[PDB]
């Protein structure tokens, strides 16, 4: 019957234009498959995006929008029907005038749009959908702020390329209270969007920790479902990617005793990512590097470099190498990580690896050499033991093959490591 | 040296066709609303 739903929508009439709108509805919100492209095909996309007009009357900008919304739900060809129409202006415009029953659909459409394409998502937010969206969140209705945080989400979603970040770093205030939610779906939207956001340069970050994020993040890697662990952790991961005061917010809001929790993970992205966390802390300064050994979180990561899978097993490879660079400053830290066993995981990790790795191990490797031939003359003696560590451990041989390496940086190491303590 | 091992991201948390595709796990771009 859509030729007679077509002709009803035309009409002068407002309660058959209503009627007729329900009707679309109804039909783009069935249970099994929305004949989407048949309703693009009778051309009333134009229509229903006039009933979403100021002077419209509310049920019939509801009613149309909610259809303009599932058409918008499909593929990129047919929410491109709805942009093309100029729909979304439309949408920004109720996100003020509308009732919350509006302002809730409105803001599923364009999170729809959003959702589609980084073209479309920037679309959204040079037509300033930022204001009105915020404005969003005073309300207390659960399922308006829920919805709004989603499409929020979607908007700080992308990196190729990055949205504007003049834009989206206006919502950072918002997404602050919002991880304090007590709504698990509001929750997990909320640290997606801080994930993304906390992913960039020095400023973004900084962004990130002035509006005190970090600490709740923190908190919220505790949190029972890996829902909300696997976001908030991969924000906390994102921001020990910055400079060592940056890092030190993180420490300082206690992320180190957490992440000693998280390398149990079932999870395994949880795990990597903690590994991966790890070493970019590990990266950091020695007394960084030194807290990390403090929380005692060396012997789970020497356990995930020896039986991990491949991928944690890289990450716990750069924990370690990268803590082992501190070690020129102390030599405790060496003697640590050799009392822990991690000579002979790094070893056996130099066949298997691909370069990147295999040049890391080697860093490692030198690093722990490094300080047992200081370890010699600072008290007089005849070998240097953590060549011996090696040797026994079989490292020699697998560093001596190394040298059949392609790669020129590879081969340099592993020769002059050969060479100096072999 | 001295160099930096800081990684960001995409340099690192390293890498899997499916791993990517999985913990592309994210909450999902469209929804249709229903009855």
């Amino acid at each position: 019957e859509l030729p007679q739903m077509t002709q009803q929508l035309n009409s002068d009439d407002m309660q058959e234009q209503l009627s007729a709108t329900v009707k679309f509805r109804q039909i783009l919100s069935r249970e099994h498959r929305p004949p989407i492209d048949v309703v693009i095909q009778a051309g009333v996309v134009p229509r229903l995006v006039e009933f979403m007009r100021e002077n419209q009357p509310e049920m019939l900008q509801l009613e149309a929008a909610w259809a303009l919304t599932n058409i918008a739900s499909g593929t990129s060809a047919q929410t491109k029907v709805v942009v093309d129409a100029d729909a979304v202006p439309l949408f920004i415009q109720l996100l003020y005038t509308g009732s919350v029953e509006v302002k809730e659909q409105a803001i599923w459409a364009l999170g729809n749009v959003a959702g589609d394409s980084t073209d479309y998502r920037d679309y959204v937010l040079q037509c300033n959908a930022m204001e009105p969206i915020l404005g969003l969140f005073n309300s207390n209705k659960p399922s308006l702020i829920r919805t709004a945080t989603w499409t929020l989400s979607n908007l700080c979603r992308g990196k190729k390329p990055q949205p504007d970040w003049s834009v989206v770093s206006q919502a950072l205030p918002t997404l602050a209270k919002l991880i304090y939610s007590m709504d698990t779906e509001t929750l997990v939207d909320a640290c997606w969007a801080i994930s993304y956001l906390s992913d960039g340069p020095q400023e973004a970050i900084q962004a990130v920790i002035d509006v005190r994020i970090p600490k709740r993040l923190v908190e919220l890697l505790s949190h029972e479902s890996t829902l909300v662990q696997t976001p908030a952790l991969r924000a906390v991961g994102n921001i020990v990617t910055g400079n060592d005061l940056q890092t030190q917010v993180v420490i300082n809001a206690g992320v180190l005793p957490a992440l000693r929790l998280l390398l149990s993970s079932p999870k395994e992205n949880i795990k990597k990512e903690a590994c991966w966390t790890i070493s970019n802390i590990t990266a950091g300064n020695t007394e960084q590097i030194q807290a990390v050994i403090d929380a005692n979180l060396i012997p789970p990561l020497v356990k995930l470099l020896e039986v991990a899978e491949y991928k944690t097993k890289k990450e716990a490879c750069w924990a370690i190498s990268n803590a082992s660079s501190g070690g020129l400053q102390r030599p405790d830290i060496i003697r640590y990580l050799v009392s822990q066993g991690c000579i002979k995981p790094l070893c056996d990790l130099l066949e298997i690896a691909d370069n990147r790795i295999i040049e890391v191990t080697l860093d490692a490797l030198e690093n722990i050499l490094k300080m047992g031939e200081a370890d010699k003359e600072a008290r007089g003696l005849n070998i240097n033991e953590n060549a011996d560590f090696i040797e026994k451990a079989g490292g020699m041989e697998k560093i001596f093959n190394c040298q059949q390496n392609e790669n020129d940086k590879i081969y340099e190491k592993a020769y002059k490591i050969i060479e100096t303590y072999f | 040296l001295g160099s930096t091992n800081k990684r960001k991201r995409e340099q690192i948390s390293t890498d899997n066709e499916a791993k990517m595709q999985i913990q592309e796990e994210k909450s999902p771009k469209k929804k249709r609303k229903k009855r």
